[PDB]
């Protein structure tokens, strides 16, 4: 199995930076993409950011402008970085790898989805 | 039909001190008990307070014990927490449960001493 | 499944001995596994249940997960269906915070065109004046989450989970409940993978019998998969 550990809670105010870590575990062959998920209390799921193995970034409209995303496939760990963090986006951060291929030395292998534990993130 | 609301999550240094409150709508905050409970990233919930329907008598645990004020208002229909001074335990974020039918879940609100 | 096609009257019977207390529950209602209803009524054949009913909620419906709506894709991971028409024997060990334990054997088959349950329930290590001897759970239960794994050496079922238990005092006692399963039937169990049922519990009184009520609506819904 791949278990996912987020790392970066940290306390910014208007205007901070803060940066957040997706670490994946285990033999894992590669991944199809990492994307960052913002949920608020209230409100419903929504992607943050998304990175491809082929490089390709996809950011929402708002997203845009105030967080980059970088991945590094050989550390198979994705760092996002919230440059000029605004007090809206107060909501937890979730990771997903939605493309997770573990194949084992003896030839036998697994491709499914795994969830890494949210980030608790707030902005005063 | 009924839906909670909670507010007053905002980032404090340890030894500073928010005011929690979680206001209701669909029922009468008298008649009904309300707890809150403790949530960190990636762990089990847990219960910190608990005030009855008739309010005369509130239960804390062990962790939080002798540092909360759990009050209730039925003119604001509104329970409120205090945390007196903050300690990196309290870094879980804060959910607020009201079993007057069902199982009712508040949205909650975000409380992190960093 | 095609047993449980439509509405299934259900019945279930238990026999506790809770630190020599003897208490026999009899319950009868009936549900629908495809919109995974449960409506029961557990009616306690003694004078009164010298235990709340919320400890005893899950020992008496939780037995009854065969009932749960398990999604198109997770249909063949319903092992309850699998082994119903044989039944299967449900072991659970319960252990409170600190409040003793409970330990419950079950046995759940199809007799004539009606499910049955046949429990019997000992409680050990009980302390007086506690959350549950001394009555202070309020009479509601909340929805819980339920973890369900296989095991081969066993060839059976086991089940995890930790149920939250209200008290009149606002605190809330957590109870570790462990649920071991052996199919009756000689037939493949098709057992699941890892996959957690949901469950969302509101109880009530009818007015008009004066015995205990104990009437329950449940909604089983797994997922995971």
């Amino acid at each position: 199995q791949v278990q996912l550990v987020e790392n970066g809670g940290g306390c910014v105010k208007a205007g901070g930076s803060l940066r957040l870590s997706c670490a994946a575990s285990g033999s894992i062959f590669s991944i199809n993409r990492m994307t960052w998920y913002r949920q608020a209390p209230g409100k419903e799921r929504e992607w943050v950011a998304a990175i491809t193995s082929g490089g390709s970034t996809n950011y929402a409209d708002s997203v845009k402008g105030r967080f980059t995303i970088s991945r590094d496939n050989a550390e198979n760990t994705v760092y996002l970085q919230m440059n000029s963090l605004k007090p809206e986006d107060t909501a937890v951060y979730y990771c997903e790898a939605y493309g997770t291929y573990t194949l084992a030395p003896t030839g036998e292998g697994e491709y499914d989805d795994y969830w890494g534990q949210g980030t608790q993130v707030m902005v005063s | 039909q009924v839906q909670l609301v909670e507010n007053g999550g905002a980032c404090v240094k340890p030894g500073g001190s928010l005011r929690l409150s979680c206001a209701a709508s669909g029922f009468p905050v008298n008649r009904y008990s309300m707890r809150w409970y403790r949530q960190a990233p990636g762990k089990e919930r847990e219960w910190v307070a608990g005030m009855s329907s008739a309010g005369d008598r509130s239960s804390y645990e062990d962790s939080v014990k002798g540092r909360f004020t759990i009050s209730r208002d039925d003119a604001r229909n509104t329970v409120y927490l205090q945390m007196n001074s903050l300690k990196p335990e309290d870094t879980a974020v804060y959910y607020c449960n009201v079993n007057v039918g069902f199982e009712y879940w508040g949205q909650g609100t975000q409380v992190m001493v960093s | 499944e095609e047993l449980f096609t439509g509405v299934v009257p259900i019945l279930v019977e238990l026999d506790g001995d809770v630190n020599g207390h003897k208490f026999s529950v009899r319950g009868e209602g009936e549900g629908d596994a495809t919109n995974g209803k449960l409506t029961l009524k557990f009616i306690c054949t003694t004078g009164k249940l010298p235990v709340p009913w919320p400890t005893l909620v899950t020992t008496l419906t939780y037995g009854v997960q065969c009932f749960s709506r398990y999604p198109d894709h997770m249909k063949r991971h319903d092992f309850f269906k699998s082994a119903m028409p044989e039944g299967y024997v449900q072991e659970r060990t319960i252990s409170f915070k600190d409040d003793g334990t409970y330990k419950t054997r079950a046995e759940v088959k199809f007799e004539g065109d009606t499910l049955v349950n046949r429990i019997e329930l000992k409680g050990i290590d009980f302390k007086e004046d506690g959350n549950i001897l001394g009555h202070k759970l309020e009479y509601n239960f909340n929805s819980h989450n339920v973890y369900i794994t296989a095991d081969k050496q066993k060839n059976g079922i086991k089940a995890n989970f930790k149920i939250r238990h209200n008290v009149e005092d606002g605190s809330v006692q957590l109870a570790d409940h462990y649920q071991q399963n052996t199919p009756i039937g000689d037939g493949p169990v098709l057992l699941p993978d890892n996959h957690y049922l949901s469950t969302q519990s509101v109880l009530s009184k009818d007015p008009n019998e004066k015995r205990d009520h104990m009437v329950l609506l449940e909604f089983v819904t797994a997922a995971g998969i």
